[PDB]
C-alpha cells in the first residue's frame, strides 16, 4: 500500500477528511436526524453534498422538488428581490459564512439549527378565503407537508432580508439571528411570530 | 422620544385607523365636498354622508393633540369611504381651521404624499391595502361599535402582553353599519351604554390607555 | 311511555335518491361518506327486507351499493 | 398539546371556490381502525402525513 502524494500536490486535510467521511466542506453527514414524526422524504439529507451547487433537475415533476437538498433550497430562497437574481455564487458564499457563525455559539452542529428552524415554524393549519356568499369568510384547513416546507424557508429569508435592511448588520448575521431564535421556540424572530399569528386565527374561526 | 412609523413593528404602541372617512374632491382649483356644497349635493348627483370631513378633522385634532402622541406611543392611519389608506406621521402639524386643512387634504390626495417643510421625511403618505402588512406583528384589533359589548378600557389594555401592540378601527361616518372590518379584527368592543360620536370614543380609548400605560 | 321526505315511510325517499342518481360517477358521491353513514344506512336495508318491497328498488341496486 | 398525526389513504374529489382545497379521507396513525374525512390546503399525494389540531371535527362543503 503506502500512497504517496502525486506530481500535482493536494493539501493534507483535503486528503484526510474527504475520503474518510462524505462530509460538507467541514461538516459531517452523520448525526442530526429529524426530531419530528413527519416531513420525511421532504427532507433530502442523506443524500449528502459537498457544496450547495448542482444543476438540479427537480423542477419538472410535482414532487421531485422535495428531493432537492434543503441547504441548496436555502440558497434558492436567497437570490431574489431584483438585486440578487442570478448571483448563485453570492448565495453559496453567505451560507458558508452563516455556518461559520452558528457552529461557534453553542456548536450543536449547525444543520441541527437548520432542521429545527424548519420543523418548528411550519403552520400546521391555515385559513383560506372561503366565499360563503358575498362576505368572504375564512375556514381552517390543514395545509400540506410540502407547503409547510415551503412556508418555513419563505418566512426565514423574507424576515432576515428585512432585518438586514437599512442597518449595519449584514445578511449572514441577521439570518443566523433568525435561525437561533427559531430553532428554539422564542417568538423573537420573524417567523415564530408569524407562525403563531396564523395558527391563532384558525383556532378562533374554526 | 423616538418617532414611530410603519417600519417599526416591534415597539408596543397604540394605533387608530379612521376607516370609512369622507374624502371627496370636486372641481369648480380642486375643492373638498361638504358647508360649501350642501345645497349642490343633489345638483352634482352626490350623497350627504359622502360630505362629512369635519368628523375627520375633529378626530385628527382629537388624536394628534392627545398626550399619548406627546408621549409617543400612537400612530394614525386613515381609510376613506373609497378605501384610500393613509399613513400619518405623528409629528405633523394639523391646521385648526377647516380651510387650510381642506387645501392640505386636496394637496394630499392629488400629490399622493405630503413631505416635510424642513427635512427629508414624509409628513403624510398614501399606502396600499391591506392594513395588516402595515401593522405591527403582535397587535390586538378591535372594532368600536355601540352594538358590541361594553367593557372598561384600562383593564382590557392590562390584559395585553408586554410586546403586543393595540390598534382600533373607527368608522368615520355620520351613520350606517359598523361592518367595515369584519374581515380584519379579533373583537368588537363597546365603550358606553349610550351612542357616541367618533371623537368621544377616541378620547375614551386614548384616556383609558393613558390611565393604563401611566401617561401623564 | 316533518311533513316530507316523501312517503308514508321515509325510507322510500332513500331508495328514490338511488333511483334519481345516474348510473355513472355515483361512487364519487358514495366514497365521501363516513362509517356512521353505514350504521345509519343498513337500517333501511333491514327496513325494506322486513318490508318485503321490491317495487321501488331492485336487488342489484342494493347489492351494488353494498358492494 | 394534543398533537395528532394522520396518514392519507385515498383521494376523493375537489370542493371549494378557490380550487385548491381537496376533500381527503385520512387514517390517523396512533390507535388506528378509525378514519376522518378532512380538507387539505396544499398539494397532497397519497400516503402523506399531516398534523391534526382538533381531534373530532370534519368539514364537508366549502362554497
Amino acid at each position: 500500500f503506502t500512497p504517496v502524494v502525486l506530481a500535482t500536490p493536494i493539501p493534507e486535510e483535503v486528503q484526510q477528511a474527504q475520503t474518510e467521511i462524505k462530509l460538507f466542506n467541514k461538516w459531517s453527514f452523520e448525526e442530526v436526524e429529524v426530531k419530528d414524526a413527519s416531513l420525511v422524504d421532504y427532507v433530502q439529507v442523506r443524500q449528502p453534498i459537498f457544496v450547495a451547487h448542482t444543476a438540479g433537475r427537480y423542477a419538472n415533476k410535482r414532487f421531485r422538488k422535495a428531493q432537492c437538498p434543503i441547504i441548496e433550497r436555502l440558497t434558492n430562497s436567497l437570490m431574489m428581490n431584483g438585486r440578487n437574481n442570478g448571483k448563485k455564487l453570492k448565495a453559496v458564499r453567505i451560507i458558508k459564512h452563516t455556518l461559520d457563525i452558528i457552529n461557534v455559539l453553542t456548536d450543536q452542529n449547525p444543520i441541527q439549527v437548520v432542521v429545527d428552524a424548519i420543523t418548528n415554524t411550519g403552520p400546521r393549519e391555515d385559513t383560506t378565503r372561503v366565499g360563503g356568499g358575498g362576505a368572504a369568510r375564512r375556514q381552517a384547513v390543514d395545509v400540506s407537508p410540502l407547503r409547510r416546507v415551503n412556508q418555513a424557508i419563505a418566512l426565514l429569508t423574507i424576515g432576515a432580508r428585512e432585518a438586514a435592511f437599512r442597518n449595519i448588520k449584514t445578511i449572514a448575521e441577521t439570518l443566523a439571528e433568525e435561525l437561533i431564535n427559531a430553532a428554539k421556540g422564542s417568538s423573537t424572530s420573524y417567523a415564530i411570530k408569524k407562525k403563531d399569528e396564523l395558527e391563532r386565527v384558525a383556532k378562533s374561526n374554526r | 422620544p423616538p418617532v414611530l412609523t410603519s417600519k417599526d413593528k416591534i415597539t408596543k404602541r397604540m394605533i387608530v385607523v379612521l376607516a370609512m372617512a369622507s374624502l371627496e374632491t370636486h372641481k369648480i382649483k380642486y375643492v373638498l365636498l361638504n358647508d360649501d356644497h350642501q345645497g349642490l349635493l343633489k345638483k352634482m348627483g352626490r350623497d350627504i354622508s359622502e360630505a362629512r370631513p369635519d368628523i375627520t378633522h375633529q378626530c385628527l385634532l382629537t388624536l394628534l393633540d392627545s398626550p399619548i402622541n406627546k408621549a409617543g406611543k400612537l400612530q394614525v392611519y386613515i381609510q376613506t369611504s373609497r378605501g384610500i389608506l393613509i399613513e400619518v406621521n405623528p409629528t405633523v402639524r394639523i391646521p385648526r381651521t377647516f380651510k387650510r386643512f381642506s387645501g392640505l387634504m386636496v394637496q394630499l390626495l392629488h400629490k399622493l404624499s405630503i413631505r416635510s417643510v424642513n427635512s427629508e421625511e414624509k409628513l403624510l403618505k398614501v399606502i396600499k391595502n391591506p392594513i395588516t402588512d402595515h401593522l405591527p406583528t403582535k397587535c390586538r384589533k378591535v372594532t368600536l361599535s355601540f352594538d358590541a359589548p361594553v367593557i372598561r378600557v384600562q383593564d382590557y389594555i392590562e390584559k395585553l402582553d408586554d410586546d403586543e401592540s393595540i390598534c382600533v378601527f373607527v368608522g368615520a361616518m355620520a351613520r350606517g353599519k359598523d361592518n367595515f372590518a369584519d374581515e380584519y379584527v379579533d373583537e368588537k368592543v363597546g365603550l358606553s351604554n349610550y351612542p357616541l360620536s367618533a371623537s368621544v370614543a377616541c378620547s375614551k380609548f386614548c384616556h383609558g390607555a393613558e390611565d393604563a400605560w401611566n401617561i401623564l | 311511555m316533518v311533513l316530507i321526505a316523501v312517503n308514508k315511510t321515509p325510507e322510500q325517499y332513500i331508495m328514490d335518491t338511488l333511483l334519481r342518481i345516474r348510473m355513472s360517477q355515483l361512487e364519487d358521491a358514495l366514497m365521501v361518506m363516513p362509517f356512521s353513514y353505514v350504521l345509519k344506512f343498513l337500517k333501511f336495508i333491514d327496513t325494506v327486507m322486513q318490508n318485503k318491497t321490491l317495487l321501488h328498488s331492485h336487488l342489484p341496486l342494493i347489492c351494488k351499493n353494498l358492494f | 398539546t394534543p398533537v395528532t398525526l394522520a396518514k392519507v389513504i385515498k383521494v376523493l374529489g375537489r370542493t371549494g371556490s378557490r380550487g385548491g382545497v381537496t376533500q381527503v379521507r385520512v387514517e390517523f396513525l396512533e390507535d388506528t381502525s378509525r378514519t376522518i374525512v378532512r380538507n387539505v390546503k396544499g398539494p397532497v399525494r397519497e400516503n402523506d402525513i399531516l398534523v391534526l389540531m382538533e381531534s373530532e371535527r370534519e368539514a364537508r362543503r366549502l362554497r
